[PDB]
Formats: C-alpha cells, structure tokens, sequence
RNA sequence: GAGCUGUAAGUAAGCUUUGAUCCAGAGAUUUCCGAAUGGGGAAACCCAGCAUGAGUUAUGUCAUGUUAUCGAUAUGUGAAUACAUAGCAUAUCAGAAGGCACACCCGGAGAACUGAAACAUCUUAGUACCCGGAGGAAGAGAAAGAAAAUUCGAUUCCCUUAGUAGCGGCGAGCGAAACGGGAAGAGCCCAAACCAACGUUGGGGUUGUAGGACACUCUAGUUACAAAGGACGACAUUAGACGAAUCAUCUGGAAAGAUGAAUCAAAGAAGGUAAUAAUCCUGUAGUCGAAAAUGUUGUCUCUCUUGAGUGGAUCCUGAGUACGACGGAGCACGUGAAAUUCCGUCGGAAUCUGGGAGGACCAUCUCCUAAGGCUAAAUACUCUCUAGUGACCGAUAGUGAACCAGUACCGUGAGGGAAAGGUGAAAAGCACCCCGGAAGGGGAGUGAAAUAGAACCUGAAACCGUGUGCU
RNA sequence: UGAGUAGCGAAAGACGGGUGAGAAUCCCGUCCACCGAUUGACUAAGGUUUCCAGAGGAAGGCUCGUCCGCUCUGGGUUAGUCGGGUCCUAAGCUGAGGCCGACAGGCGUAGGCGAUGGAUAACAGGUUGAUAUUCCUGUACCACCUAUAAUCGUAUCG
C-alpha cells in the first residue's frame, strides 16, 4: 500500500523473458524515497518518488 | 346466486322436475340443500337429505310457476333481482 | 402486574397447601423478587419466601410430526398470613 | 369496521385499562385453569376491547 | 350483500342485514438475535453507568430515554518548547458500515488439464477461481479522425467486406479494419491573455474556412448534459358491476349422447356440472365504474439569459508534458523493415514561419489541433409483478423436490442427498347378528358396482400354494 | 437357490402359590449358586426425559412374554452459605492509535477475554412414587439498610 504522494506512482506487473522465451511474472517498482516535505499541519515524512522531487519541490 | 329459503325446480338428477324449498347454502363448495330430494341413509340408522349442485336448480317464476333465469335492472338505488322471459320482480 | 399466568393444581401441590404453599406459573424472564411483589398487590397477602425453578421443552409427537412443548417456569410461594382461596 | 363508541376523555382511558385488562381478563383465566368457566367466547371479547382502547389512545398521542 | 371463526376433522361456547366473514388503497403496535453499535460472549445470553419516574420507615427491586468506531463542521485546547503545533473533553450530521439475482458491465491479479498425435516458442486463454467499484443499464463519445473523390464529418449496435489482407517452431493454429447498406441521432462547459478590490472571489473567453483578449460606429425558462428549489388537469395501475339464446322421448344410477322440433351470436375462448353442452353455472365479445395512494403526460406559473462582421502592433491557447534510450505489455500483427499507444528507470523540446498524422525514415502535398471535464437513444441480462402461447413431460418422465424437500439420512467440518400421487358423483366410511382377549372373517345394510372397504381406479411377469385329464 | 441349513454374543438354577385366553422366560416366598482393590457406593465429561404412577401388546427385544431403557395418559428437578457469574490472573485469543502489505489482509502497544490454579459465609436429623448442605425441625454464620443509646468531634475513612 505504498504510493507516491505528489504524483501517484505505483508498482506494475509484467513478464521476465529468457533466451528461450520462457516467461515468468515480475514487478516494476517505483523509486520512492522517504522525504520530509511541507505540510499544512506538522511537517511529516511521506513516500515521494524521485521523479516528483525533480522540477523543484520543497523539503 | 341462489339464496336460501327460495322455491326452485330440479332440472337434472334422480329427483328431476320436483319442486322444493332451499334450506341450507354452502357457497365454498357451491352446494345447495333442497328439501325433499336426494335422501341419504347413514349407519350411526337415520334418513336425512344430501346436497345437490347449484347448477341443477332454477328459480320458479312467481306468476307462471315455471323455471327461468335471473337478471338485474336497478329499479331503485339498490339492486333487485328480476326474471327472464318476463318482467316480474322476484 | 400480570406476572403470574396460571395456578398449578397437582397431586404434589395438594399436600403443599397444608403448609400454605401455592404453586403458580410465572413469566419466563422474571425473578422471584418480582413475583414476591406481585402476590402482595393482587390478593393483599403478606408473603414469607418464594422458590422458583426452570424446566425444559419435551419432545411430544402426535400423528406423524414431531415437535417440542414450551419451556415452563414454576414458582412456589409461602404465606405466613391469609389465604389465596383458589376455587 | 367495528363499534368505535369509545369517545370519552383521555383521563378515563387509563381507568378503562385496569378494569378491562387487570381484573377482568386476569380473573377469567384463573377460572378456566381450575375449570369453572362457561361462556368461553368472552375471553376473545375482552381482548379485542383492549386493542381498541389502546388504538384510540395512540391516535391522540 | 349472508353467512362466518384457515388447512382440520370433531365437540363446545359464540358473532352477523344496526352490514359477520371476504377484496383493494391508507394508518398504528411490532419480543429477542443478527452490520449489532454500553461492556462481554460458545447468536437468539450475561453483566453496567448517567437522567427522570413507580413501590419500601430504608437498602434490595422495576419502567422509560441515552452511552460503539471512523470521518466532516464550529469552541476550550500547558506539552518536550517563547508564540505554536501532536495528544485531548464536548456540540451537531437520513455521513460510512452490512446484504442482495452466484444474470448483465468496468478495473486489480491471474492457472492447469488439453492441441501441436512427444515438447520448451505457440495454444488452452486473458478462460476458470479470487478481490474492488457501481448502475438499471455499464463502458465509449464531439477528430492532433478516415481517406486520395470535381470527398466525409462525435460515439454505439446489426449485415457485408471475409475466412480476404495478414500473423505463425510460417507448424498446430490465430485473424482485422476502411468503404457500402440500416437502427438511433442534440451538443456544451472550464485554464491563459484583460478588467477593480483585498493570492481569493465576480465578469470575459473556448478555436483550424485559425479562434480569442485589445482597439473598432454596433440587439430562446430547455431541471437527460448545457445553472439550480417549487406551484397549474388528462390518461395508467392498485378492489369491481351489467352483459343474448332450449324444450320433449329412448338407454342408463345419473344425459351434456341419440331421435325431433326452436333461439341467440361484435358472445362457437376456456373451466365445472352424476357421461361428450353456443342457449345449466362461473365466464367470454361490448360498455361502465375510483374514496385514497402511486406513475406518465401538456397549458399556464416560477427560476436564468448580450444578439451580429471587416483590422490582426503587441499578448494568450494546458511542461517535467510530447519525445528518445533500456526492460515489458497491448494493437489480428510472436521486436520483426513495426508506424499507431500504455506502464517502470533515466535524459528531455518548440510556441502559429508553432505542433501532430497519412505503417521504418527524408522531402513535397493533404488532413487535423494532444498533454482539463460532463452527455440521453439505438445495445446486453432476468430473483421478481400482470396477461398469454407450444406438432414440450405426464409420476423410473418433468426442477433434486406434483406429498409441509434442501426435509429424512450420512459426516468433526466444508459438503452430499432420497423414496412416497389416484375409493366413489355424493362419506352416503358397513346400524344390527355370530366365532376372540384382540386382529380378522361370514351374514345383513349403503352404493350402478364392496375382489370400489381407506395397505382402496385397471392389475402383466418373475415367484409361492390347491384340485384335476394323460404319463 | 443355498435351506428349514449356519448362528442365536463368556456364566447355575430348582420347586410351591398367583395373574392370565394363552407361562421354562411375568410377580411373591424358600433353597442353592457368583463378585466382593469390586458385577458394591459417589461423581467429572458426554447423552438429553431414557426418571415416577396407571393402562396396552401391532412393531423393537436374536426364542416366548401378562414384562421392559418399547406405545398411551398424566406427574417429577425448590439454595444468601454447594459448582460457575456480579472477584483475580496462566498458556493462548483479540487488540483504540500505530507499522507493513497489488486487493483481500499480516503483526503489534495501552486495554480486554480466557481455569485445569488463587480468594470466598452451615451443620445434624426426618420426610415422598419420583427432590434434598435446596423442603421441614433445631441450632449458626457473612454482607447491607433503618431509630434512641455507651464512648465521641484530631476522632474516623483513604
């Protein structure tokens, strides 16, 4: 139940392939980081992806 | 349809063409008891009367004393019963 | 109130009348303190002590269908004065 | 469709509950338990009066 | 408008023309458990606080209201730590919970048996199972479209294109779209440039034949989208009422059958009547009827409302967006010469001389204007309510269940799962006599029939007994 | 069909008198026989009316039955002190906030639930066909409420 607070990034699902084309299930996870950001109330620590931290966000 | 305490004529059965007086009414089973017809014997031993179907009796005309059908015409505010083949009120 | 339902007249209760003990059928969900205060206001009799017991439904079959009777609560009341005068 | 003759004041309604219920229906049941009661159709008659009495009482809130 | 207190007998005691019983609309009461919600618990139980009240000289005892959790709104709200902000105690909320038709729809996650006459790519199959969210329908929907004509113009569904073009250990196999013919068919609102207050709320503005701000002389309530609450009479449901026409004889227990004579029909559909009935009964064709509740509709109320084109100095038209690389998925299309579009990681543009597409890619032409949001109809399905039909079954059949069947019974449990219909038209269900302790039987009697006697319509075979002609 | 065949589940019965339509099998009495660290007396779990009285003999009883744990009709279980709750906690279970996790959910703090353990006021005798620390008789104990009082306003409760 972990997701990016700014954008909403979440893990996905797909296949892992081999040279013989055998397929098994795997997951692509988001590069979430535990960073303190500005909040209206207490400044709390939330999951924010590294892409969201680009373009300029508070910390 | 056929009220109790009336004068009827039997048109079908063992005792056909015999006038009688209605003494009981069973509308759940559609059975009418006529006085003097359909005698029964019960081992208890007594002789009494049995029930007959309402479809085997016709009302008697007050004037001709002949079988007839029934109709309604709303003479008054209430509803009254008349007789076909004539105009006399039953 | 109408806590009491019916009086009980049996062979064992007949010999219990000599000791001023009366048997009644009461409501299932009442305590003997409530039964104590119900006799005093209907017959105007001062009571001494009240006993009470519970029963279980009995499986009674008539014809082809089986079933159960009602659960019964029975109370025995002891009187120091007066008499209920059951007819 | 019955005889709804009960039209007296609300104070007398409570007077008609202890009479009809507390002392009449209760007495009629102990009479039958030992067994002295003919006219057993009266048990239903008293019960329906109590239903009518409390129905008009609720109509007046 | 005359009987009634259900199956269910039967005996009591009752009610009813001063309108019983019954049918329909509208109200009141509604124990306990169960999301269960004062606390606990082995559901249908136990144990409390607070505020009034009923009884006791007084405790004991009882009745009525309220007290769960989370969330959203006002107030009081030291901390550690100066102001504050976590925690907290109150007040309010038709706020949420759980079930439901194992039907229809949209998402997350997602097999194997099987086929390839073995098998791993492939297929089964994005199927079965599970979880989440709804709705009466859901989803999609107003061109960064289809194409190559001297063009069309939102989405959805049916026919055809067509088993074509294609994909494929090029094996097994998978498999389209545009055009064309039809059902149905309305389109609008926001961000920015600009204008005055204290970043906020109002006005302005919504686009490709390029639109708008800015300067220029400049006038249809659509409550299914397009802005949101209410008042005005006509049909339709939820009880019903009128409504034509037949008499004789024969057989028979009984006539509706047969022999003869009549009638009606906007009514010859059907069911019941002692047997096969247009004219015996309930009905049918036709017409009429509504206190009261609930739907649809249409004529006024009511609530909003700025209707047109030439000029383009300058400004605005959606950014970590489009796009690229790496690893995947989905398009009929298995990375392949793969365009078109989604996810994870990392880089990362331009601003009408702009940008995207026309199956790698470049140039020329043609079409269009992404990165914000809503929208009825044609379409799919049936647990239920009313009215109907069948070259569909007729008790080993038809639902597992025509009988009080998800019952008996079996298992710790999830779960599995039967057999059983028929007297007679009418109970008229054998008064009475004889054998016993009774069951049963022989007479008499009821009935057309009693070998129709309730283990009751007909009553085959296997099988079991008695007597006889020939051996 | 096997076939009136196998079997009828450890074991000692005999006689007299009654009931009765019907008795080796039912009642009453006598004698003999068997267990007696148990086939005797209580009670926990489990079963749920099989317990008592009066009637009955279709089916059940591996035979018969006048009998029964079987059928019909009526009856039977009484607590301030006994075991449990209004007392307490083991091992475990559930947990407001909180942590983790595609969904569903997993774990866990404060706090609760939970005896097989701890704490806690009664004995003797009699009585019915069926109840007995429960009913009755006699003698006790524990908690709580109400009105004068000995002694008490620094007491006293915590």
């Amino acid at each position: 139940g972990k997701q990016c607070f700014v954008t909403g990034r979440k893990a996905s699902t797909g296949n892992r392939r081999s040279h013989a084309l055998n397929s098994t299930k795997r997951r692509w996870n988001a590069n979430l980081q535990k960073v303190r950001i500005l909040v209206d109330g207490k400044p709390k620590k939330v999951w924010v992806s590294a892409r969201a931290l680009k373009s300029g966000k508070v910390t | 349809h056929i009220k109790k305490g009336d004068n009827v004529k039997v048109i079908a059965g063992k005792d056909k063409g015999k006038e009688g007086k209605v003494i009981a009414t069973l509308p759940k089973k559609d059975r009418v008891v006529v006085e003097g017809v359909n005698i029964m014997k019960k081992h208890q031993i007594l002789e009494t009367e049995a029930a007959i179907h309402v479809s085997n009796v016709q009302l008697l005309d007050p004037k001709t004393n002949e079988p007839t059908r029934v109709g309604y015409k709303f003479v008054d505010g209430k509803k009254v019963r008349i007789a076909k083949k004539s105009g006399e009120e039953i | 109130r109408d806590i009491l339902k019916r009086p009980v007249i049996t062979e064992k209760s007949s010999e219990a009348m000599a000791e001023d003990k009366y048997t009644f059928d009461v409501d299932t969900r009442v305590n003997k303190t409530q039964v104590k205060m119900a006799v005093e206001e209907i017959f105007n009799v001062k009571v001494a002590s009240v006993n009470i017991m519970n029963y279980k439904p009995k499986k009674k079959r008539m014809g082809r269908y089986q079933g159960y009777t009602n659960k019964r609560r029975k109370a025995i009341v002891t009187l120091k004065e007066g008499s209920d005068d059951l007819f | 469709m019955k005889a709804k003759e009960i039209r007296d004041l609300t104070t007398s309604e409570i007077e008609e509950q202890i009479k009809s219920s507390k002392e009449e229906l209760f007495n009629l049941r102990f009479q039958l338990a030992t067994g002295q009661l003919e006219e057993t159709a009266r048990i239903r008659t008293v019960r329906k009066t109590i239903a009518r009495l409390k129905t008009v009482a609720r109509e007046r809130e």
